[PDB]
């Protein structure tokens, strides 16, 4: 009940600003279908189905101490909140329904107020809100408009929604998975192994033919506009370069000639054949993670396999 | 093509029928036979022809195209470029050539959309071009009265016999002496 944004160059939460929030609802992705009806048969094709959009609604009220500065703090809302500059929400829940605790009427343990004239519920440091989970949310905007209820309390709708993708795009890397460096960003949401170094965590693998990868995101990374991004080191020299892979379609390098300590950045749809001067006329393909096991396979044993990409959820 | 300008049929000037690799299977068709020419060669009289041939299995792929600005911003479409288009589920990773694009740009010289067409530009313009052609042509001419026609055109006919007819007399009359 915080509603982190992290804005290109900035980072806000709401509830710092003195900005309480009732609740957060998260829609489900809207599904556009595109069906066609035959004529005179009882039952129509499926052309396609796809997910479109991710409506958030979040309705935040404010407190403030004397009623003009109501006007001042609305602004600054709209100010802090309504940018068509794509931001990257990050909810937050509590663990608890918090309650005062018992104290002692005796001239002493008083009870604390907030900077907001509330009841400080959160004595200890582990009382305050957490990132409920290592996700974001490419968001923007739509139109709010500022019942007064009475006093200094005024309530506000906000109306976001996805700005690219609908999907629930996971913080950090994979390879931050790999290297345990960075802390957070990481949820239990995520069925993810303790082993470090274990299998379904790696994404680095060497010397080898096929190897087994484990996507853990429920959703699958066939979009381009999704972060996956591999980089190869060769092995073994060659006139042409196949690899196969599972949940996807198949790939060919086919036409160009390489060397075997040359590297290859495999972006989505793109090929970066030593890092710059794309060549990427060779079978356009790219290739498409769908969840768990993802088994790839090779041809001339590559001494270099790692790749990071960015999970994504529905 | 070889014959000269006052025979029109007599067939002489290279006489010759080719046909395409994938005649075989189609079989017996032809066009319209390439009966205007004043050209010697026979090297011409392969190339022409098989270019009537190729130019008429018309394949035009007037798609849409999208521009992303944040991403993949260095395809720019410009005409009369290569291009190498794979479209899935369709049976198509050929590379083929611009012939048609089609800008708009707001403000700041952003573009908003593209729309190009492929190969030829189009069946289409092909027609819309026939029709203005025929329209522009006509009411470009004075000849035309559009009650009765032909008035114009049988009038210079019979008069082309008829000067014909004299100069076969005079033939006649010349050999004659």
């Amino acid at each position: 009940d915080i509603e982190l944004t992290k804005k290109d160059g900035t980072v806000i939460k709401l509830s710092e600003y003195g900005f309480i929030v009732n609740d957060i609802v998260i829609d489900s992705m809207q599904i556009n279908t595109k069906y066609q009806d035959k004529e005179n048969m009882n039952g129509r094709i499926l052309m396609g189905s796809n997910y479109i959009s991710r409506d958030i609604v979040v309705p935040c009220f404010c407190k403030v101490k004397n009623r003009s500065d109501i006007a001042y703090m609305r602004d600054m809302l709209y100010s802090l909140t309504t940018d068509i500059e794509p931001m990257y929400l990050r909810e937050i829940r509590r663990k608890e329904e918090l309650n005062y605790r018992f104290t002692q009427p005796t001239s002493d343990d008083y009870v604390k107020l907030d900077k907001n004239n509330f009841p400080d519920y959160e004595y200890s440091r582990h009382d305050q809100q957490i990132y409920v989970n290592g996700k974001q949310y490419k968001v923007i905007f739509n139109g709010v408009i500022n019942p007064k209820q009475k006093g200094n309390k005024v309530s506000f709708e906000l109306k976001f929604e996805t700005t690219e993708l609908p999907y629930g795009e996971s913080i950090g890397t994979s390879l931050e998975l790999e290297e345990n460096k960075k802390v957070g960003l990481w949820s239990f949401d995520f069925n993810i192994d303790w082993h470090a170094g274990g299998d379904k965590r790696k994404y680095t693998f060497e010397n080898l033919s096929k190897g087994t990868v484990y996507y853990h995101g429920s959703a699958p990374n066939d979009q381009f506009n999704m972060y996956k991004k591999i980089t190869i080191i060769l092995g073994e020299d060659t006139e042409s370069f196949v690899w196969n892979l599972t949940h996807a379609e198949i790939m060919k390098i086919e036409g160009i000639k390489l060397k075997a300590g040359d590297r290859i950045v495999y972006d989505s749809f793109r090929v970066y054949k030593n890092g710059v001067e794309i060549s990427t006329e060779t079978n356009i393909s790219q290739p498409k993670f769908k969840y768990g096991a993802n088994k790839f396979e090779f041809n001339q044993t590559v001494q270099k396999v790692q790749f990071d990409l960015k999970f994504y959820y529905k | 093509g070889n014959y000269s300008g006052e025979e029109t049929f007599e067939h002489a000037g290279l006489v010759m029928e080719a046909r395409s690799a994938l005649a075989e299977i189609y079989g017996d068709i032809h066009a319209e036979p390439f009966k205007d020419g004043k050209v010697t060669d026979q090297e011409t009289m392969d190339k022409e022809l098989q270019s009537r041939l190729k130019k008429s299995l018309k394949q035009s792929l007037s798609l849409d195209f999208l521009v992303l600005r944040e991403s993949y911003p260095e395809a720019d479409p410009q005409p009369g470029d290569i291009v190498q288009i794979k479209s899935t589920k369709l049976g198509l990773n050929d590379l083929v050539r611009i012939v048609q694009v089609k800008t708009i740009r707001g403000i700041n010289n952003v573009i908003v959309k593209q729309d190009v067409t492929l190969g030829e530009f189009n069946r289409e313009q092909r027609y819309m071009k026939k029709v203005n052609t025929a329209a522009n042509y006509v009411s470009g001419l004075n000849d035309v009265n559009l009650s009765n026609p032909s008035k114009a055109a049988e009038n210079l006919k019979s008069k082309v016999a008829s000067i014909a007819k004299s100069t076969l007399d005079l033939m006649s009359r010349t050999d004659l002496i």
